[PDB]
RNA sequence: AAUUUAAUAUAACUAUUAAUAGAAGGUUACUAAUAAAUUAAUAAUUAAUUUUAAAACCUAAAGGUAAACCUUUAUAUUAAUAAUGUUAUGAAUAAUUAUUAAUAAUAAUAAACUAAGUGAACUGAAACAUCU
RNA sequence: AUCAGGAAAAUUAAUGUAUACCGUAAUGUAGACCGACUCAGGUAUGUAAGUAGAGAAUAUGAAGGUGAAUUAGAUAAU
RNA sequence: UAAUCUUAU
């Protein structure tokens, strides 16, 4: 990783919300990895256990 | 006799290379000097790769007792280092031999008649270096039998000419490329 | 960035059916530059994508992997492009040798008189075409040149 | 003259006067490049006229 | 495939 | 506590899952000595100094070369509209390599010259010699 | 995932290995996976790999778009208009008259205008049990010959009934791809000729850009031998 | 139309018999792509035969090294030209770029079978030493 | 003082110099290394506030760091 | 002592 120092300044777009774009919305993806957790870590009467 | 351990020893067949086919991998840097020994060089008592030993190689066996104990010895052949005149080289030669090499040199009259006579059986018990030895001789006779007129000035004469040819159209051209080129003409 | 998004979403992003990967064929005939400027353009949006992939996959852990498609389907034609300059030279290189034999080298040269210099029913734009073609010469000096010179002398001396 | 570093630098300014190369282009000419670059977001260690 | 047909309907809801 | 979630002694580390692993796997830049040097392809640039320096050889320098004059109508994709375009080489064995075929094309330029093939000309072609 | 394993192939050996697990094994690798996905996600088709895939529009025996009985099944005697196929399992997702299942879905995943949280989902079917129609139902349908088209601009073989081959079962018309994209060049420009082969004594590409093009030093181009080299092979 | 039984798969090893022939791993990335021809047989085709592209680094043997790195400098000379700027007196001396000709290079290679060299001991002899 | 103390790799003048690669976190008298364990063991170097002193002994402790995968009570016999 | 052998340049 190579930073670099530049004569005029830049500063990023800001990010965009959950319901603007697809893609970035980090909520899917972390609740399925989630229930992927829950389900091959369940052992016994946790099958019972409501999901999270 | 025989000549077992001079006569099973096997060499890696080299395929026979046309001058428009793709090159081995490892190709040498310096050329091929002398000729191919049929039984390549010896792979067991490699003391007598260096010497005239006659196809002479060390046996072992038991040393026996009176009780029958038996107890494994070695017996050697009576090398000694001798240098020899040869005729053809004009100088003498020093090498390790068998005395018993030394006795068929000396029935044979001269160490290059024991190099070069044509039976299989004095070629099997040639050493590699007996071998690079015989070549020596019979080339350095061959020589004295035929010297090469019985080219090279008419050479030197066209090869500035050739150069000069070459500048007028562009290119520079050296003598050994020039001699390469004008090998087989 | 594109249009200054930090994220292209699923419409700002183009669909896959109306995008295709060149073929080699249709790069076959373009121009050197052309060419090079092609190869820079699909670089440089490889690098927009590469950008916005690295997010998605380190930060949100998504496998959506439209942005890796595009990367790769770039990567396809950039191959094929580099392969189609590699194929030019080898084919300029073949034309080369055979120009060096001597005997097809005259054949060629008996076979482009015979058909369209020297007949009737232009023939200066040919020759400055032919000019360029073979030898040397445009409108700097070699043997190649020269050769040139004296078949261009030839045909005049014939006409 | 001068010293190094001064030089450097005053060759640099040159460069940047031209809309030249800032810098001494070197010979190992590459047309057709296959690496690419990931720009990264700034930490709070950098300023806005850093890039990484 | 479920991923798919929910972006299919997406597109079709959009138009 | 090392986590507070953990209160009594399971068989889990202070860090990580095991402590054990297989050690033969390559040297990265980080590990070794201070004397261990790795290096990462990046440098056979200029020349190491009898001092301990470095003194750059430009000539030996990779530079980007980009095209002056930028063709920025080229893009990365084809419209999809366009069909993907398809070469026939017939009568000649070796193909676009072939030196024959080049010198046709070589004799139909110096002909005609620069006239577009049926791909180039006409964007519903599929198919083509050339 | 806070991963970086995408830019580059590091443990190479380790993801072959895991990437070609043994066939037989196929059933215990895929038993954890179907524990670990959920109901709306998991599909009942098998996983088909990339070797047995249904690459070409012959190998499909139906297109997205055309009309087709579906049989074998609960939603049996049923026409549908397929509407995609899925790649990796080789099968079709028909429209809403194809086979569904009921499964409920998060708010992530909701439509615009939903009460609950159940939705009905169409699940995936095989070529093999939807058969084709024109009302008439074909049985099996054969390839003979082949042509260019003008909408799918590809070379596509003709749809034949089995048995009597005149009677052509013809190819659906797609959706016209209206492209307006900026990373998409038209057609006049993509297709323009730049080139022409010219010159045989200056070469196309220039001499500096040949090792980007082709490695100067590698390995497999062996050199051709030479008298000299021969003779100083030979002894 | 479906079900069952037996056989056959790109997708098991082992033994026998018959026939035929004598064969890449790893590392991590600026990922290591391919293009064609001719010939039958029903334009696309599958099949056969032939040509052709790329292909990083390491795997003793270009030179090193603490395998996947470092250093050599073939995006090199050396010469011949052409274009450019400087020095000293139209000719001479050095540097940079672009063509043309000349100069060398890439061992990852099986294992079993065969032949040769050297050649044990436990063990058996109801011990052990010849013998085995 | 005897115990008698490494090896190996020039200078002026002119012309240069756009400055490569790798290390850099934290841990390191230790829960982050070697001891099968978050093991009273083993582990190289330099600073190591002042007051006291012959001192790096000993007491204290400015600053810094720390008070812990066991707690609460009771404290028989032992 | 031009049998052998050892040393140095
Ligand atoms: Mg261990
Ligand atoms: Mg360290
Ligand atoms: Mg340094
Ligand atoms: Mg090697
Ligand atoms: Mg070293
Ligand atoms: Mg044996
Ligand atoms: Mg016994
Ligand atoms: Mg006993
Ligand atoms: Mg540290
Ligand atoms: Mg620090
Ligand atoms: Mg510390
Ligand atoms: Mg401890
Ligand atoms: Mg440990
Ligand atoms: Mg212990
Ligand atoms: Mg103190
Ligand atoms: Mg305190
Ligand atoms: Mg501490
Ligand atoms: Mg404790």
């Amino acid at each position: 990783k190579m930073t670099i120092e530049m004569e005029e300044p830049f500063i990023w777009p800001e990010e965009p919300r959950p319901d603007e774009n697809s893609f970035w919305d980090s909520t899917t993806p972390d609740n399925m990895e989630k229930y992927r957790e829950e389900r091959l870590n369940c052992l016994g009467s946790d099958a019972n256990k409501p999901g999270t | 006799r025989q000549w077992r351990l001079i006569e099973t020893r096997k060499i890696a067949k080299q395929p026979n290379y046309q001058v428009g086919d793709a090159k081995p991998l490892h190709m040498p840097k310096e050329r091929k000097k002398f000729p191919d020994y049929k039984y390549g060089e010896s792979n067991i008592f490699k003391q007598s790769n260096k010497g005239l030993y006659g196809g002479s190689f060390v046996q072992f066996g038991n040393n026996i007792s009176e009780s029958k104990a038996k107890t494994r010895k070695k017996w050697l052949p009576n090398v000694v280092k001798k240098g020899l005149w040869s005729e053809t080289l004009n100088r003498k030669i020093s090498i390790k031999m068998t005395a018993k090499v030394l006795k068929t040199i000396s029935k044979e009259g001269g160490i290059d008649n024991y190099l070069t006579k044509e039976k299989s059986a004095r070629i099997k018990e040639l050493g590699p270096t007996g071998w690079k030895l015989r070549y020596r001789v019979l080339k350095r006779k061959d020589e004295i039998e035929n010297p090469p007129h019985k080219r090279r000035r008419l050479m030197s004469f066209l090869y500035p000419l050739e150069k000069l040819e070459y500048r007028s159209v562009g290119k520079d051209l050296n003598y050994k490329k020039f001699v390469e080129l004008f090998a087989d003409v | 960035f594109s249009n200054k998004k930090f994220i292209r979403s699923a419409d700002d992003l183009p669909p896959s059916s109306h995008i295709r990967p060149w073929s080699i064929p249709e790069l076959r005939h373009k121009s050197f530059n052309d060419l090079h400027s092609l190869w820079y353009n699909c670089l440089r949006e490889q690098n927009v994508l590469a950008r916005e992939n690295h997010l998605l996959k380190n930060i949100v852990g998504s496998t959506h992997d439209e942005f890796s498609e595009l990367s790769n389907s770039i990567r396809t034609t950039m191959w094929q492009i580099r392969h189609v300059l590699n194929e030019r030279e080898l084919a300029y290189s073949a034309s080369r040798e055979f120009l060096q034999d001597e005997s097809e080298r005259k054949k060629f040269l008996d076979t482009l008189a015979n058909d369209y210099f020297l007949n009737k029913d232009e023939v200066a734009s040919m020759l400055t075409r032919f000019q360029l073609a073979i030898f040397g010469i445009s409108e700097t000096v070699d043997i190649n040149f020269i050769d040139g010179i004296k078949f261009l002398a030839n045909l005049k001396l014939q006409r | 003259d001068i010293n190094v570093s001064e030089k450097i630098y005053k060759w640099t300014k040159a460069g940047i006067e031209q809309g030249k190369e800032h810098f001494k282009v070197g010979g190992n000419k590459v047309y057709f490049p296959k690496a690419r670059i990931i720009l990264l977001r700034p930490n709070a260690k950098h300023t806005p006229y850093q890039a990484k | 495939d479920f991923m798919s047909w929910f972006k299919r309907k997406k597109q079709e809801e959009h138009q | 506590l090392t986590r507070p979630w953990k209160k009594y002694r399971d068989g889990e580390l202070f860090y990580g899952l095991s402590k054990v692993g297989n050690k033969r796997v390559p040297l990265t830049t980080k590990q070794g000595n201070k004397t261990m040097y790795k290096g990462t392809r990046a440098s056979g640039i200029g020349r190491h100094t009898k001092f301990g320096g470095y003194v750059i050889n430009w000539k030996k320098v990779r530079t980007y070369v980009t095209p002056d004059m930028v063709n920025f109508e080229l893009k990365p994709y084809v419209n999809a509209n366009v069909p993907p375009l398809k070469h026939e080489f017939k009568g000649f064995s070796g193909g676009p390599l072939d030196p024959r075929l080049q010198l046709l094309k070589i004799k139909e330029y110096i002909v005609n010259g620069r006239v577009q093939s049926e791909g180039a000309t006409d964007t519903s072609c599929y198919k083509e010699r050339g | 995932s806070g991963s970086y394993q995408h830019l580059s192939n590091v443990g190479s050996r380790v993801m072959k290995r895991l990437g070609n697990r043994p066939k037989n094994f196929l059933p215990h690798s895929e038993k954890f996976i179907k524990k670990s996905t959920p109901e709306f996600m998991k599909s009942d088709l098998k996983e088909v790999d990339e070797k047995t895939s249904f690459k070409s529009e012959k190998e499909w025996k139906f297109i997205p778009g055309d009309r087709v009985v579906v049989m074998s099944g609960a939603s049996k005697g049923n026409i549908a208009v397929i509407k995609s196929f899925d790649k990796r399992t080789n099968s079709f997702i028909l429209d809403e008259n194809g086979p569904t299942k009921t499964v409920p879905v998060p708010k992530q995943f909701w439509l615009e205008g939903q009460t609950s949280h159940m939705i009905t989902i169409p699940v995936s079917i095989l070529g093999k049990d939807l058969r084709l129609v024109a009302t008439v139902a074909v049985r099996d349908v054969s390839f003979n010959g082949s042509y260019y088209d003008a909408d799918y601009k590809k070379v596509m073989p003709y749809r034949c009934v089995k048995g009597q081959p005149d009677l052509i079962i013809p190819w659906p018309k797609p959706d016209p791809i209206d492209v307006q994209t900026n990373l998409a060049t038209d057609p006049v420009i993509a297709r323009e000729q730049t080139f022409w082969v010219d010159s045989v004594v200056r070469n196309p590409i220039p001499k500096k850009a040949i090792p980007s093009i082709r490695n100067p030093h590698s390995k497999y181009k062996r050199g051709t031998l030479t008298a000299k080299d021969i003779a100083k092979l030979v002894a």
